[PDB]
């Protein structure tokens, strides 16, 4: 029979699990990797770009700005990720304009949760393939496809996931130097020499996440060298 | 197992229902559409399947507008609803800006009325290859569409079944300095070129010219036209 | 896997538009002959028990207009509630008698909307419009969406039989009377039935339109006993 | 397939629901002309479990009570809507609800769940329930039948009780009940509840007599 | 598969969601005679925020078994709902209320097709009339009152501990979550052996509040003298 | 109120008096008039107060929003044509009436906005109650000018308005928008200065409480 | 396993089947390249087919809105279609935003469009690829795009046929700072590097694009010189 | 949804309907009664499916009041009937309401015919179910003549002098076709029915297992069971 | 208002004042009226201020949006339908258009308050096209060159500015022809001044 738009393409199997949710995470966790480290004094985020497809550097952002105080980066597929993104600023400035203020992380990330969770609901859709790390507000919360949220101290998603997250136990510090320390716990985790274009960083320092741009990201790799 | 369930890509990128498609268009009755600057004519074979029909009253040539008309082949009942939608879209367009369509809305047209039965599930392709000759600002195109939506103009062109002969038989033909009624000899001729009696039943023609003669509009030539030139042919 | 549904089989053809052909042959036979002016129904209707009252195969749209269906009577029903609608809105909103031909285009998109989509069910129904319009005009509607003009048309159960008893007469209709085209009307019946006793009286009614003059049932005495 | 015939002429997915509707926990009542007694059964294998009360009024002054067996959630669902339609019908007509006419409402949503895709049926077997001029009880099918039942039972092996019913004609619905209870349960394993029905007022009867009564059965 | 029933007359795909819920953190509830006991154990230390116990109005709160995700909209419908009734009737609802809302919403979801069944499960505590209550919510909708019920991993286990060695006794609720660590160690170890996981709710129609884990320590340390 | 806007060479100057008003009474002293919409564009309007604060806060997302998704600075153009997509479904109901500034990588751009969705590219800009006074200056004083002249013709403007429009007092607010970035002045002049009057103190026995209930937070 | 090969769900492998299905339809399409440096766009691609009763002029690269225009391949329908989509989108963007919508916004808006025929199953995904490109207040600026969605800010796009091949020659040759003409030989060399270097040039179509005027095709000599000139060295 | 509305409406390869060829074969599972027509009177005996005898028989009732003057008759599938009496009487009272008269009963079976094969039409009005009714009807009224018919699952129906449906269906056919004369009074007329009624019924024929409705010129007459004993006999 | 539009022997010439104003305030002394649909194509605005703006920011999508789906230069006769039936489906909205342009040929159409479109060889608009009238209908002459119309434009636009007072200031003008678009300006020093 042709396409029923009708099904449920997500339900629980004979063991209790969800097929397609599983399924989703797994395409999740195949995306470039992108860590967070927790300081007493802020929070750093980094990822990975890819240099394929002659893609200008430069210009492409993989840790994008939701409000003055949150940011975000994803590892996942691209698509999923952009609608997200759309979602996360409707949510932000929705916020924004009933109370006036910045959305705080923890509401932020339950109301974009429980719309990232719709998708597992949702009759002929499927759940976004994307792993999300969410800085903001000295904390950092990674959000699954299932629409399951977890607040963290040292985050990694995306390829090598497991052996970075313990690499980044072995790598925090102060938030100064914790750029750097972070920086160094990555490069075991690039095919290729890092150059600065190679990297995105997003740090929360004070009271906003503000994303380095490319000339910073080359401060922080002379200190590296 | 083949993926055709529905109109969905196959492991090699191939859409098996479109091609399935394209060949209930290939097997249909032949129409010849010829272009030239003195205007234009489409031949249409009518296979006499039964004698009781009245083939001089039923028409294979459908009018979009009075200035765009059409011919498919293949599963023919589909051109009903393409030719519906045509002209609904085309007459509200040509009067809400008080000048004829152009060749290039009208391709536009044709090609995402086509594609959407290509696009959806619960849809079945067209399966029908499609030839519409326009006018506009003085000038005739002839825009042959595939049941994949992709539709190009062309100076001389053919659907249906016998299309592989007749396409040769074109492209031997020089259309320049042609009089219409040498465009209507060559098409009528051509037509029966491609006959192969033993395996298609026999067929009157059905003939639509749109030239100077009658102002680009079209025009239903009666059989007393060209029954001197049948004889010939026949 | 291509029976169930509309889709092209492999070999370029759609299976269900082929079983409605069989559907349309389930009535009983209606057998049509026009005339430039004038032109007849002859039917045959079998009880479909002892005491069941007959069916009434033919039903007439207005004065001078006649129609009759073989196959799901309901849609033949839909079809004569059509033909009547678009009579009534021709003579008002449009001031002339209905086309044979066009009175049926929207009827002919709506089987196209039909063919082309799945859900919708196709009309198992064939029709033939007797009717005058600048003389006796015979329309022969088709379940795939398409009407054409006849000079004689058999639908119905066995009706192969007497379309090629019309057809190897058919050059001759515009010459023959009134009486003979009743009397071909009920050999291309006979040749479809040639046990005796089964047709007679009761089971035939003819069903005569003239031109510029009312359609009129004439008895079957005559012209069977 | 739901909501559509199988090649033989069966409502699949409305007998399925009929089975799971069987397999709930089993209910006998009998009525006589100014009274209906009700029993119910219910396992005990959890101690630290609370038992539910099955017995739930539709409507307090109009003295309806509403029981089923099968799938409690959808219970729930039919029991709201019980209780809507006798509100709504006031609302509307600024009278009480006949007794019949709640029956026939709440069939009618019973059945609008088997007449389309995309949806459910219930699965239960609701038992309507009155007592304010005569005794009355409907017994309304997952599938949307309903019928007045003057004794019977619904649930688990609910076909051997009212084939015991069948024969036990006693003029006392209270042993009529208990005794049908008692031909399928097992008082070590069941915990049972019975109530009578009476003109405007609900009691709950001793648990020493249907104990007793309910041992003389299936011995 | 899909929200239908089968030959068995059975809804397969809630009897899976309910097998899920077995695989989430275990979450345990106990009626006392001052209060109800909330009990979660968490996989991961978890001071930063509660995680297994919340609170629905100012007397239900809800522990926590099963798909996160379902879990926690649920979790924000149950609060919107005991607020539109507290702006329908100007006070709060009581448990039954709560539960009614998110069952109603549950078995909407395993009765219609084109969905699928939410895969966690509830244990609200709370108080009507007067006297302190435990309800629990299944995947299915189903609405359990308990004197005291187990969801998560070991939820076979706790549960049959509660059934046959928990003590009938009334019991203050210090007590009564004495007793609940005894019975929980006696199934296993690892609850004696760590309690930075734990979260535990002394839920008081009034005054509820949570026992940081120098108290589950205090506790602790009375259960190994105990037996001593 | 008189916000006005004067464009100079490499950038907008958006200034405004720091009064409320509703009837004869004056409702709040030292208001800003001046709306953030983006790092380089700002917005001050006259009319309906809660309608301007709505009105430049839809531009404000949406032009957050634009920068945000695309990395790119918004056009003074996208914001008033949101705004101007805006109110003209209305029919002016909801009455504001603004005065846009900005500068894009096109240059510097100042726009006069009005409650049914017509929009103007000006030079110089007054708007409010005190708009006639304002632009009497500002027709007298206009030129070819760099931020300096321009910051002291539109506070000249803005005085005069201050000075003779009843409606209009208290302090000027500035806002320059340079290709440099935007810069504010609150408060920038106090022409509107109120005499030093002494306080005033009632006896505590002046009042008698009946009756007193507290309560504590926690 | 025919669940994961026809719905757009993720497979035990983490990949949506029916859009590496259609890549693999793109990739079965016409060469065709997209390069720019500082100071111009250089678009070639492989001409259609020539039917000798051809009475049209066939070309890859079509106009969308002023000063943006698009270089697809694929199947023709679905490249016509996605055309005529990102002229709806660039008109109802243009009037939302107040100015001519520009390259970068159309790619985003177009891609957010395709994202649902990703993620949502009744829809078949265009089959296509190429780059929406054009000048951007004076910058020129190449945006690449696909059937699976993605929208990133290339410097050039390499679709269709062998587009590896064209690839690996273009990213060995290119550079930001390249000439002009420079421009235009690595532009064709990597269209070459899947055609193959003997092609003749009446296989093949070249345009190139400058801040202040309309996309300009180079002449059949022109061409001719061009291919001589990358083929002498 | 497109999927099972398709399965509804997808036809055989021998012509009818899938859906209607099933509901056929639900249309008789049944327990079985008899129409008669005559130029006086038209009646329509049922034998009750009397489950349990705890089931009361008052509340069994198989007949239904459609109208002032129809009362309708059926077997198979019980459910759907009580959706089909509750549109056919909306029908009848509108017809009312429109022209102020009883309603041939002719026109009630078109309208019921128009609606039984409309499953795919979005609005509860037009259409019965989004499947064929699982339930054969005997419909009988008066007309200023005594009107019997059947309405099949299939949408057709026929004027009927005498018919019977149910499991007993064919075997009474066969036995009418033998015992039936409409030049026979109401009393014997019934005395015949229920003779014929006797002959199929699993239990003794008696006067509470059965239900008689007998429409006339004069009333449309429901008989008590102290009515039906007079013909028992 | 006083906005004029006159066909000349190579194409479009179109002038107006620049005076806006509200009563007996000017509240601005600069305003363009010659708004551009596009490179082709110049509107006229009269009648409401917001609601003319509404109408031509739409045309300009349409007009364009049509163009690049025919694959032609953008039409003057398409900006003017397009313009007419938003004129005429809404009548809520107070607009009357001149649209002029060229795409193949220099056409002039004359949209009024109702949608009624016209299509003319000169025409003149606004509140202070009322005083030129006989002006324009003395004066006018088929086939000026662009020095003779430029006169015209001057001379017609300046008398209904020294009459109506809802017009003054500068005549802006601007001539569409196939070679393009080039702007003038009549300071109102010289109109003024005399």
């Amino acid at each position: 029979m042709f396409l029923d738009t009708h099904k449920q393409l997500t339900l629980f199997t004979s063991e209790g699990k969800l097929d397609q949710c599983d399924n989703a995470l797994k395409a999740a966790t195949q995306g470039s990797l992108s860590v967070g480290c927790v300081s007493e004094n802020g929070v750093v985020l980094a990822s990975l770009k890819e240099s394929n497809n002659l893609v200008i550097l430069s210009e492409y952002k993989k840790i994008y700005q939701i409000s003055p105080n949150l940011g975000i980066t994803y590892s996942g597929c691209q698509p999923d990720f952009r609608i997200q993104y759309n979602l996360s600023l409707k949510i932000s400035e929705e916020y924004t304009d009933i109370y006036s203020t910045n959305i705080p992380i923890r509401l932020f990330v339950e109301q974009f949760s429980r719309q990232i969770q719709e998708y597992t609901i949702k009759k002929g859709y499927r759940p976004f393939g994307t792993l999300l790390l969410i800085v903001g507000d000295n904390k950092m919360y990674r959000v699954d496809p299932s629409g399951s949220y977890t607040s963290l101290q040292v985050g990694t998603i995306g390829r090598e996931y497991t052996e970075s997250g313990r690499l980044l136990e072995r790598r925090k510090g102060m938030l100064d130097d914790n750029i750097s320390t972070c920086v160094e716990c990555i490069r075991e985790y690039c095919g290729r020499s890092v150059k600065s274009e190679d990297i995105d960083i997003g740090v929360y320092r004070g009271q906003e996440f503000r994303v380095y741009s490319k000339e910073e990201v080359q401060e922080v790799f002379d200190s590296i060298n | 197992a083949i993926l055709d369930v529905d109109t969905v890509y196959t492991n090699t990128g191939d859409i098996l229902q479109i091609g399935y498609a394209q060949k209930a268009a290939d097997n249909g009755n032949t129409a010849i559409c010829m272009k030239n600057k003195k205007g234009l004519i489409m031949i249409a074979e009518k296979p006499i399947e039964s004698k009781l029909y009245v083939s001089e009253k039923n028409f294979r040539i459908k009018k979009v507008n009075n200035s765009i008309f059409q011919i498919s082949s293949g599963i023919e009942t589909d051109l009903v609803y393409i030719n519906e939608n045509l002209k609904n879209n085309l007459i509200s367009e040509k009067h809400s800006n008080d000048m004829d369509v152009s060749h290039e809305s009208v391709r536009n047209q044709i090609v995402n009325i086509i594609h959407q039965f290509t696009r959806y599930s619960g849809v079945r392709p067209i399966g029908i290859n499609l030839l519409t000759c326009s006018k506009y600002k003085n000038e005739y195109k002839i825009l042959q569409t595939d049941c994949t939506g992709k539709s190009l103009f062309f100076k001389s062109s053919v659907i249906g079944k016998g299309s592989r002969i007749v396409k040769t038989e074109l492209e031997k033909l020089n259309l320049e300095n042609m009089e219409i009624r040498d465009l209507v000899e060559n098409g009528i001729r051509i037509l029966y070129k491609s006959y192969d009696p033993l395996k298609d039943k026999p067929f009157d023609i059905e003939i639509g010219i749109m030239c100077e003669e009658t102002n680009g509009e079209f025009v239903r030539l009666e059989k007393n036209q060209y029954s001197e030139i049948i004889e010939k042919y026949k | 896997d291509y029976t169930n549904y509309i889709i092209f089989n492999p070999e370029g053809k759609i299976k269900q538009l082929e079983f409605i052909n069989n559907t349309v042959q389930l009535g009983s036979t209606v057998v049509a002959l026009k005339n430039k002016s004038f032109g007849v129904f002859v039917t045959y209707n079998e009880k479909r028990s002892k005491f069941a009252l007959q069916q009434k195969k033919i039903f007439p749209i207005n004065s001078k207009s006649l129609f009759s269906f073989s196959g799901i009577t309901n849609d033949g029903t839909k079809i004569v509630k059509y033909l009547k609608n678009s009579t009534v809105f021709e003579n008002i909103r449009k001031g002339r008698d209905i086309h044979p031909i066009h009175v049926f285009d929207d009827l002919c998109y709506s089987a196209c909307i039909r063919t082309l989509t799945n859900g919708n069910r196709l009309y198992g129904v064939q029709g033939l419009l007797l009717t005058d319009y600048q003389g006796i005009s015979l329309v022969l509607f088709d379940p795939k969406g398409s009407a054409k003009e006849v000079r004689g048309m058999s639908i119905g159960s066995r009706s192969q039989s007497c379309r090629t008893i019309l057809e190897d007469e058919c050059d001759k209709f515009e010459e023959y009377n009134k009486e003979e085209l009743v009397r071909l009307g009920i050999k291309a019946l006979r040749n479809a039935y040639p046990e005796t006793g089964v047709l007679n009286k009761d089971n035939v009614d003819i069903w005569i339109l003239e031109t510029n003059q009312e359609s009129k049932q004439i008895k079957s005495e005559e012209y069977l006993q | 397939a739901l909501g559509i015939f199988s090649p033989d002429g069966r409502l699949i997915q409305v007998e399925y629901a009929q089975q799971a509707s069987e397999q709930g926990s089993l209910v006998v009542f009998s009525s006589d002309t100014n009274e209906i007694c009700l029993s119910i059964e219910t396992k005990t294998h959890n101690k630290m479990l609370i038992d539910q009360n099955k017995l739930l009024p539709v409507d307090k002054d109009l003295n309806i009570w509403y029981t089923f067996s099968g799938i409690k959630p959808d219970s729930y669902k039919v029991l709201n809507e019980a209780r809507l339609i006798c509100r709504n019908y006031k609302i509307k007509t600024g009278t009480n609800i006949s007794f019949d006419e709640l029956a026939y409402e709440l069939s009618l949503y019973k059945q609008k769940f088997t007449l389309d895709s995309s949806m459910r049926p219930f699965g239960i077997r609701s038992i309507l329930l009155q007592v304010k001029d005569m005794a009355k009880i409907y017994v309304l099918e997952p599938d949307g039948n309903y019928s007045e039942y003057k004794c019977g039972a619904v649930g688990q092996k609910s076909v051997s009780v009212c084939e015991y019913l069948e024969k036990c004609e006693e003029e006392d619905i209270i042993f009529r009940s208990v005794s049908g209870l008692g031909t399928v349960v097992q008082s070590d394993k069941n915990k049972v509840m019975s109530y009578v029905i009476s003109k405007d007022e609900i009691r709950r009867v001793e648990d020493e007599t249907v104990s007793q009564i309910i041992s003389t059965v299936s011995v | 598969s899909s929200n239908t029933f089968t030959e068995e007359g059975r809804l397969l795909q809630t009897e899976y969601a309910i097998k899920n819920v077995s695989k989430g953190g275990t979450i345990i509830g106990l009626v006392c005679k001052d209060g109800v006991i909330l009990l979660g154990i968490n996989k991961t230390e978890l001071l930063d925020e509660r995680e297994k116990i919340y609170k629905i109005n100012p007397k239900v709160y809800v522990s926590v078994s099963g798909l996160f995700g379902d879990a926690m909209l649920l979790k924000k419908y149950g609060q919107v709902k005991a607020q539109d009734f507290l702006y329908e009737f100007d006070y709060d609802c009581d448990i039954d209320r709560i539960c009614n809302f998110i069952s109603e919403k549950k078995q909407l979801f395993t009765q219609y097709n084109s969905t699928r069944p939410f895969g966690f499960s509830f244990i609200y505590a709370g108080m009507k009339n007067n006297k302190f209550k435990l309800c629990s919510t299944d995947p299915s909708g189903t609405i359990n009152e308990w004197k005291g019920v187990c969801f998560g991993e070991n939820e076979d286990a706790i549960n049959n501990g509660l059934r046959n060695d928990f003590p009938d006794e009334e019991m203050d609720m210090e007590r009564g979550l004495f007793e609940i660590f005894k019975i929980l160690s006696k199934v296993t170890e690892c609850s004696a052996k760590d309690h930075k996981k734990y979260e535990i709710l002394y839920f008081k129609n009034e005054e509820s509040r949570f026992l940081e884990f120098e108290e589950i320590e205090n506790i602790l340390l009375r259960i190994e003298e105990e037996k001593n | 109120t008189t916000i006005v806007g004067v464009k100079y060479k490499g950038g907008v100057v958006i200034c405004a008096d720091t009064r409320s008003t509703s009837g004869p009474i004056v409702a709040d002293k030292n208001c800003s008039k001046i709306h953030y919409i983006s790092d380089n564009i700002q917005a001050c309007g006259a009319g309906t107060s809660a309608d301007i604060t709505r009105v430049t806060r839809k531009a404000s997302k949406v032009l957050s929003i634009f920068s945000k998704t695309y990395n790119r600075l918004p056009r003074v153009s996208h914001c008033v044509r949101t705004c101007q997509l805006h109110l003209h479904p209305y029919q002016g109901h909801i009455s504001a009436a603004l005065v846009v500034g900005g500068v894009d990588d096109t240059g510097a751009h100042l726009y006069d906005v009005y409650p049914h969705g017509s929009s103007n590219s000006v030079s110089y800009t007054a708007l409010g109650s005190g708009s006639l006074a304002a632009i009497s200056i500002l027709e007298a004083g206009y030129k070819d000018m760099n931020r300096e002249e321009a910051m002291e013709l539109a506070c000249a403007a803005i005085e005069a308005g201050i000075m003779n429009d009843l409606y209009s007092g208290s302090n000027i607010d500035v806002c320059v928008i340079s290709q440099e970035g935007r810069e504010m002045f609150r408060n920038y002049k106090k022409v509107g200065v109120r005499n030093e009057v002494p306080k005033f103190q009632y006896p505590r026995s002046s009042v008698k409480i009946l009756k007193e209930d507290i309560y504590k937070y926690i | 396993s025919i669940k994961d090969e026809i719905y757009n769900i993720f497979n035990a492998d983490g990949k949506i089947l029916q859009i590496e299905y259609g890549l693999e339809a793109v990739n079965k399409s016409l060469p065709l390249v997209v390069l720019k440096n500082k100071n111009m766009i250089v678009c070639a691609a492989k001409k259609n087919q020539g039917h000798l009763l051809e009475d049209e002029v066939q070309t890859s690269f079509q106009p969308i809105y002023p000063n943006l225009y698009s270089a697809f391949t694929g199947n023709w329908a679905d490249v016509f279609y996605v055309n005529s989509k990102a002229k709806d989108l660039a008109h109802y963007a243009s009037y939302k935003l107040g100015f001519s919508v520009t390259p970068d916004i159309l790619c985003r808006k177009l891609a957010d469009e395709l994202q649902p025929l990703i993620q949502s199953t009744g829809e078949r995904a265009p089959a296509f690829a190429g780059a929406l490109f054009g000048f951007d207040n004076g910058k020129p600026v190449v945006y690449m795009t696909n059937i699976s969605a993605v929208c990133y800010p290339v410097y050039g796009s390499m679709v269709g046929s062998k587009n590896q091949n064209m690839y690996k020659y273009v990213e060995k040759y290119y550079n930001e700072d390249i000439e002009d003409e420079k421009l235009f030989e690595v532009a064709v060399g990597g269209l070459l590097e899947s055609l193959g270097e003997n092609s003749v040039y009446q296989e093949m179509e070249v345009a190139y694009l400058r801040n202040g005027e309309v996309l300009k095709y180079l002449d059949d000599k022109e061409i001719e010189s061009l291919l001589l000139s990358i083929a002498d060295k | 949804s497109i999927v099972s509305r398709q399965n509804a409406n997808t036809y055989s390869a021998e012509g009818r309907l899938y859906q209607v060829e099933y509901a056929m074969q639900a249309m008789n599972l049944g327990t079985s009664s008899i129409g008669i027509k005559t130029k006086d009177y038209v009646l329509l005996a049922s034998e009750k499916k009397i489950i349990s005898k705890l089931q009361n028989p008052s509340s069994v009732k198989k007949h239904y009041r459609v109208y002032d003057h129809i009362a309708l008759g059926f077997s198979g599938i019980s459910a759907d009937v009580k959706t089909i009496v509750d549109k056919s009487r909306n029908f009848a009272i509108n017809h009312e309401y429109l022209y102020d008269e009883n309603c041939k009963v002719e026109r009630l079976l078109e309208h019921l015919a128009d609606l039984s094969l409309n499953f795919d039409k979005k609005e509860a009005d037009e259409k019965i179910f989004s499947r064929p009714f699982g339930a054969s009807l005997l419909i009988i009224g008066y007309d200023t003549e005594p009107r019997l018919f059947s309405l099949d699952p299939s949408g057709s129906y026929l004027e009927y002098h005498a018919k019977a449906i149910g499991s007993g269906s064919e075997v009474i056919e066969n036995m009418l076709e033998q015992e039936f004369d409409p030049n026979v009074d109401i009393n014997s007329g019934l005395k015949n029915i229920l003779n014929m009624l006797s002959k199929v019924m699993k239990d003794k024929i008696n006067n509470f297992n059965v239900e008689i409705t007998a429409i006339t010129k004069n009333e449309c007459k429901i008989l008590t069971p102290e009515e039906i004993e007079q013909f028992l006999e | 208002t006083t906005i004029m539009a006159v066909k000349y022997a190579d194409g479009i010439l179109i002038g107006a004042d620049c005076r806006t104003s509200m009563g007996t305030y000017v509240s601005s002394r600069f305003t363009d009226k010659l708004t551009k649909i596009s490179d082709n194509i110049y509107c006229c605005r009269s009648g409401s201020a917001a609601d003319t703006q509404a109408i031509t920011q739409y045309i300009t999508e349409l007009v364009q949006r049509s163009s690049f789906i025919d694959k032609e230069i953008p039409s003057v006769k398409k900006a003017a339908m397009a313009a007419k039936d938003i004129i005429y489906r809404y009548p809520n909205m107070l607009a009357g258009l001149i649209i002029a342009g060229y795409d193949t040929k220099p056409r002039i159409f004359n949209i009024s308050l109702g949608g009624t479109m016209t299509e003319a060889e000169w025409q003149i608009g606004g509140s202070g096209s009322a005083y030129i009238y006989g002006l324009c209908d003395t004066t006018f002459k088929p086939n000026m060159n662009l020095e003779e119309a430029l006169e015209f434009v001057k001379l017609a636009v300046t008398c209904a500015i020294k009459r109506d007072n809802a017009s003054g200031g500068c005549i802006r003008m601007a001539s569409i022809t196939r070679e393009g678009v080039q702007r003038f300006f009549y300071s109102g020093d010289k109109i003024l001044n005399s």
